[PDB]
Protein backbone atom coordinates (compact mmCIF):
# COMPACT_ATOMS: atom_id res chain seq x y z
CA UNK A 1 0.00 0.00 0.00
CA UNK A 2 1.52 3.04 -1.24
CA UNK A 3 -0.72 5.33 -3.83
CA UNK A 4 2.03 8.20 -4.96
CA UNK A 5 1.60 9.57 -8.48
CA UNK A 6 4.72 9.93 -9.92
CA UNK A 7 4.35 11.90 -13.64
CA UNK A 8 6.90 9.97 -15.19
CA UNK A 9 8.58 10.25 -18.80
CA UNK A 10 9.39 6.30 -20.64
CA UNK A 11 11.45 6.88 -23.55
CA UNK A 12 11.67 4.37 -25.75
CA UNK A 13 15.49 3.27 -28.71
CA UNK A 14 14.74 1.48 -31.41
CA UNK A 15 16.87 0.38 -34.91
CA UNK A 16 13.60 -1.79 -35.94
CA UNK A 17 10.65 0.05 -36.39
CA UNK A 18 8.07 -2.94 -36.36
CA UNK A 19 8.96 -3.67 -32.85
CA UNK A 20 9.18 -0.36 -31.75
CA UNK A 21 5.57 -0.32 -32.56
CA UNK A 22 4.66 -3.37 -31.21
CA UNK A 23 6.16 -2.03 -27.72
CA UNK A 24 3.78 0.91 -28.30
CA UNK A 25 0.76 -0.82 -29.04
CA UNK A 26 1.28 -2.80 -25.75
CA UNK A 27 2.04 0.29 -23.56
CA UNK A 28 -1.21 1.81 -25.12
CA UNK A 29 -2.98 -1.73 -24.05
CA UNK A 30 -2.22 -1.71 -20.75
CA UNK A 31 -3.05 2.41 -20.60
CA UNK A 32 -6.11 1.25 -21.59
CA UNK A 33 -7.11 -1.66 -19.15
CA UNK A 34 -5.11 0.14 -16.21
CA UNK A 35 -6.68 3.81 -16.52
CA UNK A 36 -4.19 5.87 -16.67
CA UNK A 37 -3.70 9.79 -17.71
CA UNK A 38 -1.02 9.64 -20.81
CA UNK A 39 0.24 11.34 -23.34
CA UNK A 40 -0.11 9.66 -26.88
CA UNK A 41 3.22 7.53 -28.26
CA UNK A 42 5.10 10.74 -29.00
CA UNK A 43 7.51 9.83 -31.90
CA UNK A 44 11.04 12.32 -32.95
CA UNK A 45 13.42 13.39 -35.25
CA UNK A 46 15.26 9.59 -36.52
CA UNK A 47 18.39 10.25 -36.25
CA UNK A 48 20.36 8.60 -39.20
CA UNK A 49 23.47 7.28 -38.45
CA UNK A 50 25.88 8.18 -42.10
CA UNK A 51 29.20 6.58 -41.98
CA UNK A 52 30.54 7.33 -45.68
CA UNK A 53 33.01 4.98 -46.73
CA UNK A 54 35.02 4.17 -49.77
CA UNK A 55 34.14 0.82 -51.00
CA UNK A 56 37.49 -0.03 -52.63
CA UNK A 57 39.84 -1.42 -49.63
CA UNK A 58 42.85 -0.77 -51.36
CA UNK A 59 41.90 3.04 -53.43
CA UNK A 60 43.18 1.84 -56.81
CA UNK A 61 40.16 1.97 -58.91
CA UNK A 62 37.52 4.91 -59.44
CA UNK A 63 36.12 6.81 -56.87
CA UNK A 64 33.15 4.46 -55.52
CA UNK A 65 31.51 5.45 -52.61
CA UNK A 66 28.83 4.58 -50.08
CA UNK A 67 27.16 6.23 -47.11
CA UNK A 68 26.49 3.07 -44.59
CA UNK A 69 23.48 4.36 -42.72
CA UNK A 70 21.30 3.42 -39.92
CA UNK A 71 17.83 4.91 -39.15
CA UNK A 72 17.46 5.15 -35.38
CA UNK A 73 13.77 5.21 -33.96
CA UNK A 74 13.11 7.07 -30.30
CA UNK A 75 9.15 7.49 -29.64
CA UNK A 76 8.86 8.51 -26.16
CA UNK A 77 5.89 7.99 -24.11
CA UNK A 78 4.58 10.38 -20.80
CA UNK A 79 2.63 8.67 -17.96
CA UNK A 80 1.05 10.80 -15.14
CA UNK A 81 0.16 7.55 -13.07
CA UNK A 82 0.73 6.07 -9.35
CA UNK A 83 3.33 3.97 -8.05
CA UNK A 84 4.03 0.32 -7.32
CA UNK A 85 1.50 -0.91 -9.79
CA UNK A 86 2.91 1.45 -12.17
CA UNK A 87 6.31 0.22 -12.03
CA UNK A 88 5.07 -3.58 -12.38
CA UNK A 89 3.40 -2.46 -15.78
CA UNK A 90 6.38 -0.51 -17.09
CA UNK A 91 8.86 -3.54 -17.06
CA UNK A 92 7.02 -6.25 -18.67
CA UNK A 93 6.50 -7.47 -22.39
CA UNK A 94 9.96 -7.22 -24.14
CA UNK A 95 9.94 -7.50 -27.86
CA UNK A 96 13.92 -8.25 -29.57
CA UNK A 97 15.14 -5.10 -30.68
CA UNK A 98 14.00 -1.94 -29.19
CA UNK A 99 15.17 -1.26 -25.37
CA UNK A 100 12.53 0.20 -23.16
CA UNK A 101 13.68 3.00 -20.65
CA UNK A 102 11.47 4.50 -17.65
CA UNK A 103 13.27 7.50 -15.78
CA UNK A 104 12.04 8.62 -12.67
CA UNK A 105 10.28 11.53 -10.21
CA UNK A 106 7.83 11.95 -8.17
CA UNK B 1 59.38 -15.80 -20.83
CA UNK B 2 60.67 -15.14 -17.00
CA UNK B 3 58.35 -13.56 -14.71
CA UNK B 4 58.82 -12.90 -10.84
CA UNK B 5 57.76 -15.96 -9.55
CA UNK B 6 55.17 -14.87 -7.07
CA UNK B 7 52.98 -12.92 -9.61
CA UNK B 8 53.38 -15.77 -11.45
CA UNK B 9 51.60 -17.80 -9.00
CA UNK B 10 49.12 -14.94 -8.62
CA UNK B 11 48.34 -14.96 -12.12
CA UNK B 12 47.70 -18.71 -11.67
CA UNK B 13 45.73 -18.71 -8.41
CA UNK B 14 43.33 -15.83 -10.13
CA UNK B 15 42.95 -18.39 -13.21
CA UNK B 16 41.79 -21.40 -11.21
CA UNK B 17 39.24 -18.84 -9.32
CA UNK B 18 37.91 -17.76 -12.49
CA UNK B 19 38.17 -20.52 -15.11
CA UNK B 20 38.70 -17.58 -17.51
CA UNK B 21 41.20 -15.46 -18.81
CA UNK B 22 41.55 -12.03 -20.85
CA UNK B 23 44.36 -9.68 -21.32
CA UNK B 24 44.41 -8.14 -24.65
CA UNK B 25 47.22 -7.63 -27.29
CA UNK B 26 47.71 -4.38 -25.66
CA UNK B 27 51.48 -4.67 -24.70
CA UNK B 28 53.14 -2.64 -22.80
CA UNK B 29 50.66 -0.75 -20.78
CA UNK B 30 50.71 -0.74 -16.92
CA UNK B 31 48.30 -3.10 -15.70
CA UNK B 32 45.99 -5.69 -16.82
CA UNK B 33 42.15 -5.93 -15.23
CA UNK B 34 41.65 -8.07 -12.35
CA UNK B 35 44.59 -9.16 -11.60
CA UNK B 36 47.57 -6.87 -10.81
CA UNK B 37 50.50 -7.17 -13.04
CA UNK B 38 52.31 -6.42 -16.17
CA UNK B 39 50.28 -7.71 -18.90
CA UNK B 40 53.01 -9.17 -21.10
CA UNK B 41 54.11 -11.84 -18.75
CA UNK B 42 50.77 -12.52 -17.82
CA UNK B 43 50.24 -13.60 -21.72
CA UNK B 44 53.45 -15.04 -21.70
CA UNK B 45 52.75 -17.65 -19.39
CA UNK B 46 49.26 -18.56 -20.83
CA UNK B 47 50.76 -19.40 -24.06
CA UNK B 48 53.09 -21.16 -22.30
CA UNK B 49 50.81 -23.14 -20.32
CA UNK B 50 48.96 -23.92 -23.28
CA UNK B 51 51.45 -25.34 -25.30
CA UNK B 52 51.04 -28.66 -24.31
CA UNK B 53 47.26 -29.04 -24.23
CA UNK B 54 45.43 -27.30 -21.25
CA UNK B 55 44.44 -24.20 -22.16
CA UNK B 56 41.97 -22.80 -25.33
CA UNK B 57 43.47 -20.00 -27.49
CA UNK B 58 41.74 -17.18 -29.69
CA UNK B 59 42.91 -14.30 -31.09
CA UNK B 60 39.56 -12.46 -32.06
CA UNK B 61 39.42 -8.70 -32.28
CA UNK B 62 42.86 -8.56 -29.93
CA UNK B 63 41.58 -10.18 -26.71
CA UNK B 64 42.88 -13.78 -26.12
CA UNK B 65 40.25 -16.69 -24.63
CA UNK B 66 41.73 -18.82 -21.87
CA UNK B 67 40.00 -21.25 -20.70
CA UNK B 68 41.07 -24.64 -19.38
CA UNK B 69 40.72 -28.20 -19.52
CA UNK B 70 40.08 -30.89 -16.69
CA UNK B 71 43.59 -32.30 -17.17
CA UNK B 72 45.02 -28.42 -17.23
CA UNK B 73 43.07 -27.91 -14.54
CA UNK B 74 44.32 -30.65 -12.34
CA UNK B 75 47.87 -29.91 -13.81
CA UNK B 76 47.27 -26.30 -12.48
CA UNK B 77 46.21 -27.63 -9.03
CA UNK B 78 49.43 -29.65 -8.72
CA UNK B 79 51.57 -26.67 -9.64
CA UNK B 80 49.88 -24.63 -6.38
CA UNK B 81 49.52 -27.79 -4.74
CA UNK B 82 46.24 -27.05 -3.20
CA UNK B 83 43.87 -29.08 -1.11
CA UNK B 84 41.22 -31.25 -2.87
CA UNK B 85 37.60 -30.04 -4.10
CA UNK B 86 38.42 -26.64 -4.48
CA UNK B 87 36.47 -25.35 -8.01
CA UNK B 88 36.46 -22.56 -10.67
CA UNK B 89 33.05 -22.26 -12.44
CA UNK B 90 33.00 -25.58 -14.72
CA UNK B 91 31.54 -27.61 -11.21
CA UNK B 92 28.56 -26.10 -11.43
CA UNK B 93 27.36 -23.78 -8.72
CA UNK B 94 24.24 -21.70 -9.43
CA UNK B 95 20.98 -22.15 -11.32
CA UNK B 96 19.98 -21.26 -14.82
CA UNK C 1 60.99 -41.60 11.38
CA UNK C 2 61.22 -37.58 11.30
CA UNK C 3 57.36 -36.52 10.64
CA UNK C 4 58.39 -32.83 10.28
CA UNK C 5 60.89 -33.35 7.28
CA UNK C 6 59.20 -34.29 4.09
CA UNK C 7 55.82 -32.65 4.79
CA UNK C 8 57.37 -29.41 6.36
CA UNK C 9 59.07 -28.84 2.74
CA UNK C 10 56.21 -29.77 0.86
CA UNK C 11 54.04 -27.17 3.19
CA UNK C 12 57.14 -24.50 2.76
CA UNK C 13 56.94 -25.65 -0.86
CA UNK C 14 53.11 -24.71 -1.07
CA UNK C 15 53.36 -21.35 0.58
CA UNK C 16 57.11 -20.34 -0.35
CA UNK C 17 59.64 -20.31 2.54
CA UNK C 18 62.10 -23.14 1.23
CA UNK C 19 65.38 -20.07 1.64
CA UNK C 20 67.41 -23.06 0.01
CA UNK C 21 71.25 -22.17 -0.28
CA UNK C 22 73.41 -19.94 1.75
CA UNK C 23 72.38 -16.33 1.50
CA UNK C 24 68.80 -17.05 1.44
CA UNK C 25 69.14 -19.27 4.33
CA UNK C 26 71.44 -16.43 6.37
CA UNK C 27 68.43 -13.77 5.16
CA UNK C 28 65.92 -16.22 6.37
CA UNK C 29 68.20 -16.34 9.98
CA UNK C 30 68.62 -12.66 10.31
CA UNK C 31 65.16 -12.08 11.43
CA UNK C 32 62.35 -14.44 13.22
CA UNK C 33 61.93 -16.10 9.83
CA UNK C 34 63.36 -19.41 9.71
CA UNK C 35 61.80 -21.93 12.27
CA UNK C 36 63.57 -24.73 11.70
CA UNK C 37 67.02 -25.34 9.71
CA UNK C 38 67.96 -28.49 7.90
CA UNK C 39 71.79 -28.73 7.59
CA UNK C 40 74.61 -31.56 6.03
CA UNK C 41 77.45 -32.62 8.72
CA UNK C 42 79.27 -34.42 6.23
CA UNK C 43 80.43 -31.24 3.42
CA UNK C 44 83.62 -29.71 2.40
CA UNK C 45 85.42 -27.69 4.44
CA UNK C 46 82.25 -27.48 7.02
CA UNK C 47 83.84 -23.76 7.70
CA UNK C 48 80.42 -22.72 5.85
CA UNK C 49 78.17 -25.01 8.67
CA UNK C 50 79.70 -23.42 11.30
CA UNK C 51 79.00 -19.83 9.81
CA UNK C 52 75.63 -21.28 9.41
CA UNK C 53 74.95 -22.58 13.32
CA UNK C 54 76.92 -19.04 14.45
CA UNK C 55 73.59 -17.49 12.68
CA UNK C 56 71.11 -19.89 14.07
CA UNK C 57 72.80 -18.99 17.50
CA UNK C 58 72.81 -14.79 16.66
CA UNK C 59 64.70 -18.75 16.86
CA UNK C 60 68.09 -20.91 16.65
CA UNK C 61 66.52 -24.46 16.24
CA UNK C 62 68.67 -27.02 13.84
CA UNK C 63 68.62 -30.17 12.63
CA UNK C 64 72.15 -31.84 11.66
CA UNK C 65 72.24 -35.12 10.03
CA UNK C 66 74.36 -35.70 6.78
CA UNK C 67 72.58 -37.17 4.12
CA UNK C 68 71.95 -33.96 1.14
CA UNK C 69 71.03 -35.65 -2.15
CA UNK C 70 68.27 -37.35 -0.54
CA UNK C 71 67.36 -34.49 1.51
CA UNK C 72 67.14 -32.12 -1.83
CA UNK C 73 65.07 -35.27 -3.38
CA UNK C 74 62.38 -34.42 -0.32
CA UNK C 75 62.46 -30.83 -1.10
CA UNK C 76 61.92 -30.19 -4.71
CA UNK C 77 64.83 -29.34 -6.53
CA UNK C 78 64.53 -29.71 -10.85
CA UNK C 79 62.42 -30.91 -13.06
CA UNK C 80 58.94 -33.44 -11.34
CA UNK C 81 56.70 -34.34 -14.79
CA UNK C 82 56.19 -38.02 -13.53
CA UNK C 83 55.66 -39.28 -9.95
CA UNK C 84 59.45 -38.89 -8.12
CA UNK C 85 62.79 -37.49 -8.70
CA UNK C 86 63.11 -37.73 -12.62
CA UNK C 87 66.45 -35.35 -12.16
CA UNK C 88 70.50 -36.33 -12.49
CA UNK C 89 70.96 -35.44 -8.63
CA UNK C 90 70.30 -32.61 -6.08
CA UNK C 91 71.60 -31.97 -2.69
CA UNK C 92 70.78 -30.18 -0.06
CA UNK C 93 73.33 -28.03 0.66
CA UNK C 94 71.14 -25.59 3.55
CA UNK C 95 67.69 -25.78 3.82
CA UNK C 96 65.60 -23.09 6.11
CA UNK C 97 62.19 -23.57 6.81
CA UNK C 98 60.01 -20.55 7.25
CA UNK C 99 56.78 -22.08 6.51
CA UNK C 100 54.80 -24.74 8.32
CA UNK C 101 51.39 -25.32 7.12
CA UNK C 102 49.52 -27.95 8.98
CA UNK C 103 50.00 -28.90 12.38
CA UNK C 104 49.83 -32.27 14.13
CA UNK C 105 51.68 -34.92 13.37
CA UNK C 106 55.49 -34.73 14.31
CA UNK C 107 55.92 -30.84 13.93
CA UNK C 108 56.36 -29.91 17.64
CA UNK C 109 57.87 -33.02 18.48
CA UNK C 110 61.34 -33.46 16.21
CA UNK C 111 61.57 -29.54 17.86
CA UNK C 112 61.41 -31.26 21.57
CA UNK C 113 63.56 -34.19 20.60
CA UNK C 114 66.36 -31.33 19.31
CA UNK C 115 66.24 -28.01 20.66
CA UNK C 116 65.00 -29.18 24.40
CA UNK C 117 66.25 -32.58 24.56
CA UNK D 1 64.91 -5.68 -50.38
CA UNK D 2 68.48 -3.51 -49.97
CA UNK D 3 70.94 -5.44 -47.69
CA UNK D 4 74.21 -5.51 -45.45
CA UNK D 5 74.40 -3.23 -42.91
CA UNK D 6 77.91 -2.78 -40.25
CA UNK D 7 78.68 -0.04 -38.61
CA UNK D 8 80.51 -2.37 -36.08
CA UNK D 9 81.38 -3.13 -32.53
CA UNK D 10 79.82 -6.18 -30.44
CA UNK D 11 79.24 -7.05 -26.77
CA UNK D 12 77.90 -10.26 -24.92
CA UNK D 13 75.48 -8.61 -22.07
CA UNK D 14 77.21 -9.21 -18.36
CA UNK D 15 78.88 -11.47 -16.03
CA UNK D 16 77.06 -13.56 -13.38
CA UNK D 17 80.49 -13.43 -11.61
CA UNK D 18 80.18 -16.94 -9.51
CA UNK D 19 82.94 -16.67 -6.87
CA UNK D 20 82.38 -18.95 -3.53
CA UNK D 21 81.36 -15.73 -1.57
CA UNK D 22 80.18 -15.16 2.52
CA UNK D 23 83.23 -13.86 3.53
CA UNK D 24 80.97 -11.30 5.15
CA UNK D 25 78.76 -12.80 8.57
CA UNK D 26 82.39 -13.68 9.60
CA UNK D 27 82.64 -15.67 12.49
CA UNK D 28 84.79 -16.13 15.45
CA UNK D 29 86.04 -18.99 16.80
CA UNK D 30 82.85 -20.80 18.41
CA UNK D 31 81.16 -17.75 20.71
CA UNK D 32 79.62 -15.04 18.77
CA UNK D 33 78.68 -14.38 15.10
CA UNK D 34 80.30 -10.69 13.22
CA UNK D 35 78.94 -8.85 10.84
CA UNK D 36 80.98 -7.74 8.03
CA UNK D 37 81.63 -3.89 6.29
CA UNK D 38 77.98 -2.88 6.44
CA UNK D 39 74.46 -3.70 5.98
CA UNK D 40 70.63 -1.52 5.45
CA UNK D 41 68.67 -0.30 8.53
CA UNK D 42 65.98 1.38 6.44
CA UNK D 43 65.13 -2.46 4.49
CA UNK D 44 65.72 -4.03 7.71
CA UNK D 45 69.14 -5.39 9.39
CA UNK D 46 70.68 -8.25 7.66
CA UNK D 47 70.27 -6.89 4.09
CA UNK D 48 73.68 -5.88 3.37
CA UNK D 49 75.24 -3.01 1.83
CA UNK D 50 77.72 -2.86 -0.96
CA UNK D 51 81.46 -0.54 -0.38
CA UNK D 52 82.94 0.88 -2.98
CA UNK D 53 85.02 4.21 -2.49
CA UNK D 54 82.72 6.75 0.16
CA UNK D 55 79.64 4.75 -0.52
CA UNK D 56 77.74 2.95 0.62
CA UNK D 57 74.49 1.10 -1.36
CA UNK D 58 71.88 -1.42 -0.78
CA UNK D 59 70.89 -3.86 -3.11
CA UNK D 60 66.90 -4.13 -2.59
CA UNK D 61 66.29 -0.59 -3.06
CA UNK D 62 68.95 0.12 -5.23
CA UNK D 63 68.71 3.83 -6.00
CA UNK D 64 66.97 4.55 -3.14
CA UNK D 65 69.86 4.00 -0.80
CA UNK D 66 73.28 5.89 -0.43
CA UNK D 67 75.77 6.61 2.36
CA UNK D 68 78.82 8.36 3.08
CA UNK D 69 81.69 7.49 6.06
CA UNK E 1 59.15 -3.79 -16.97
CA UNK E 2 61.26 -0.87 -18.40
CA UNK E 3 60.72 3.12 -17.15
CA UNK E 4 62.37 3.98 -20.65
CA UNK E 5 60.50 1.52 -23.24
CA UNK E 6 57.63 4.19 -23.97
CA UNK E 7 56.92 7.83 -24.23
CA UNK E 8 53.57 9.80 -24.68
CA UNK E 9 51.04 7.86 -26.92
CA UNK E 10 48.40 10.36 -26.02
CA UNK E 11 46.43 10.71 -29.42
CA UNK E 12 46.81 10.54 -33.37
CA UNK E 13 47.53 7.04 -33.83
CA UNK E 14 48.52 6.27 -29.79
CA UNK E 15 45.15 6.24 -28.37
CA UNK E 16 43.76 6.29 -31.38
CA UNK E 17 43.41 2.85 -32.27
CA UNK E 18 42.08 0.09 -33.53
CA UNK E 19 39.46 -2.41 -32.47
CA UNK E 20 39.30 -5.59 -34.88
CA UNK E 21 43.13 -5.74 -36.35
CA UNK E 22 45.50 -3.59 -34.78
CA UNK E 23 45.58 -1.09 -37.73
CA UNK E 24 45.91 2.75 -37.47
CA UNK E 25 45.23 3.50 -41.18
CA UNK E 26 41.68 4.36 -41.90
CA UNK E 27 39.48 4.82 -38.68
CA UNK E 28 36.08 5.83 -38.43
CA UNK E 29 35.44 7.47 -34.83
CA UNK E 30 32.15 8.08 -35.31
CA UNK E 31 30.31 7.20 -32.91
CA UNK E 32 32.93 5.56 -30.88
CA UNK E 33 33.35 2.62 -33.21
CA UNK E 34 37.07 2.46 -33.75
CA UNK E 35 36.71 0.37 -36.34
CA UNK E 36 39.51 0.13 -40.10
CA UNK E 37 36.71 0.66 -42.81
CA UNK E 38 37.59 -2.28 -44.89
CA UNK E 39 36.67 -4.47 -41.62
CA UNK E 40 33.58 -2.26 -40.85
CA UNK E 41 32.46 -3.05 -44.76
CA UNK E 42 32.10 -6.80 -44.17
CA UNK E 43 30.27 -6.51 -40.45
CA UNK E 44 28.29 -3.39 -41.34
CA UNK E 45 25.31 -5.29 -41.57
CA UNK E 46 25.70 -6.90 -38.30
CA UNK E 47 26.53 -4.01 -36.01
CA UNK E 48 23.18 -2.39 -38.01
CA UNK E 49 24.25 0.33 -40.97
CA UNK E 50 23.06 -0.43 -44.08
CA UNK E 51 22.87 0.59 -48.48
CA UNK E 52 19.57 2.45 -48.42
CA UNK E 53 20.53 5.77 -49.76
ZN1 LIG F 1 67.63 0.41 1.24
Amino acid sequence: QEVVIHKIRINLTSTKVKQLENVSANIIKNAETFKLVKKGPVRLPTKVLKISTRKTPNGEGSKTWDTYEMRIHKRYIDLEAPAHIVKRITQITIEPGVDVEVIIAA
Amino acid sequence: MLIPKEDRKKIYQHLFQEGVLVAKKDFNQPKHEEIDTKNLFVIKALQSLTSKGFVKTQFSWQYYYYTLTEEGVVYLREYLNLPEHIFPATYLAGQS
Amino acid sequence: IEDALKVVLRTSLVHDGLARGLRESAKALTRGEGQLAVLVESVTEEAISKLVQGLATENVPLIKVADAKQLGEWAGLGKIDRDGNARKVVGASVVVVKNWGADTQEREILLEHFSQQ
Amino acid sequence: KKVYTTPKKIRHKHKKVKLAVLNYYKVDDEGKVAKLRKECPNCGPGIFLANHGDRFYCGKCHSTFATQK
Amino acid sequence: ENVWYSHPRKFGKGSRQCRISGSHSGLIRKYGLNIDRQSFREKANDIGFYKYR
